[PDB]
């Protein structure tokens, strides 16, 4: 039964800075609790032991407390490197769970979506498919949500979607996304919309195009 | 150190069997310990063997599906999955657990990426996004339907390199769809050349594209 949880899920932070990730045990785990960090591409490497031992070669700047049912993780003036996800795990006995993990992301300030629409290439007519894009690129926070419209009602399927890492230059987030049909649904429908809601505006954005153009 | 196995493709409903080279160390002296994660997801305990005595402990939710196995004379543990379905397409990590001491896994394989497809080797089709209907225009390519990964986009040979997104490709019945777009000032596209260069190593394809304005 043993339940993890930790949060926040999302963690914005200047370097300098000093933050804190909690974890909380459904129950009694004494000091079994360590810290994970995994950065971006790489296996996850052990911060913290026994809820508040360094493992050897990891910096002091990091700091476990906590025992029984609450803990956290402090990390006291960020750096650089210390930037990616961070991951709590029970290590007593079985199972050795693990909460889900948290986002420490490098904040900045508000950016709305810059959304571009893409019909169907006549190249892909050709081959007999249809795929409208929209990006929304550069965009800060990371939160977003995109709504696919054909003529006057939602489209929910045939919609992929991808997201970007934050930036290495401008700490911004961008995202894709694909809606897919048949040449033949295409052809049936004129307008195509991509409606970005973003907290930098109440009125979400929408950019269209008309099929006969 | 911990040493696994390369990466891995297997059909839906075959087995797999990836390796995890222990050294440094007496392998009968620690247990190891198995983790799963999906793509940009969270790490999922499996369960552990003990050398030692070949003894087990599985996650409930991975019992029957992972099976564990070591070999005391090559210091190399096996992870075994069976009935593969798209959801064990992840990367797999083999983990030394603690001492007596106080437990607690330290040190991290590389990890063993499993992708479950039923598709075969497959070149992508590379397809321009020109606006259709402003001092910036955003221009793309849609990578679609390749197996499987990696493909590598890039922007006039590379001298293209501010302004652009590539997206993480995303797995759709058995095929791989990325995109990446461009934005370059409305004074140079058209007169001046956006081409996008996409590689597949595994399919030996190179393709260009050079983008053009739609006819009408």
């Amino acid at each position: 039964e043993l339940q993890m949880t930790q949060s926040p899920a999302s963690l914005s932070a200047s370097v300098g800075e000093t933050v804190t990730i909690t974890c909380r045990a459904s129950e009694n785990i004494y000091s079994y609790l360590a810290w994970y960090q995994q950065k971006q591409g790489k296996s996850p490497q052990l911060l913290v032991y026994n809820a508040k031992t360094l493992a050897e070669g990891v910096p002091s700047r990091f700091s476990g407390s906590g025992s029984g049912t609450q803990f956290s993780l402090k990390i006291n003036s960020l750096q650089p490197e210390d930037f990616g996800s961070y991951y709590c795990q029970h290590h007593y006995g079985t199972p050795l769970t693990f909460g889900a993990g948290t986002k420490l992301e490098l904040k900045r300030a508000d950016a709305a979506p810059t959304v571009s629409i893409f019909p169907p290439s006549s190249e892909q007519l050709t081959s007999g498919g249809a795929s409208v894009v929209c990006f929304l690129n550069n965009f800060y926070p990371k939160d977003i949500n995109v709504k696919w419209k054909i003529d006057g009602s939602e489209r929910q399927n045939g919609v992929l979607n991808s997201w970007t890492d934050q930036d290495s230059k401008d700490s911004t987030y961008s995202m894709s996304s694909t809606l897919t049909l048949t040449k033949d649904e295409y052809e049936r429908h004129n307008s195509y919309t991509c409606e970005a809601t973003h907290k930098t505006s109440t009125s979400p954005i929408v950019k269209s195009f008309n099929r006969n153009e | 150190k911990l040493l696994e196995s390369g990466p891995e493709l297997v059909k839906p409903g075959a087995s797999v069997k990836m390796s995890c080279k222990a050294s440094g160390y007496t392998f009968t002296s620690y247990v190891m310990h198995w983790v799963k994660q999906k793509p940009g997801q969270g790490l999922e305990w499996i369960g552990y063997i003990n050398p030692y005595n070949d003894g087990t402990k599985y996650n409930e939710k991975f019992k029957g599906k992972a099976t564990l196995t070591s070999d005391k004379s090559s210091s190399t543990a096996y992870m075994e999955l069976s009935s593969l379905t798209s959801e064990d397409s992840a990367v797999y990590y083999c983990v030394r657990g603690g001492y007596r001491p106080y437990y607690a896994m330290d040190y991290w394989g590389q990890g063993t990426s499993v992708t479950v497809s039923s598709a075969k080797t497959t070149p992508p089709s590379v397809y321009p996004l020109a606006p259709g209907s402003n001092s910036m225009v955003t221009l793309g390519c849609l990578v679609k339907g390749y197996f499987p990964e990696p493909v590598t986009v890039t922007w006039n040979s590379g001298s293209l390199s501010s302004g652009v997104h590539t997206f993480p490709a995303v797995l759709q019945s058995d095929l791989y769809t990325l995109s990446s777009s461009v934005t370059v000032p409305s004074s140079t596209w058209p007169s001046e050349t956006v081409t996008c260069n996409v590689a597949h190593p595994a399919s030996s394809t190179k393709v260009d594209k050079k983008i053009v304005p739609r006819d009408c």
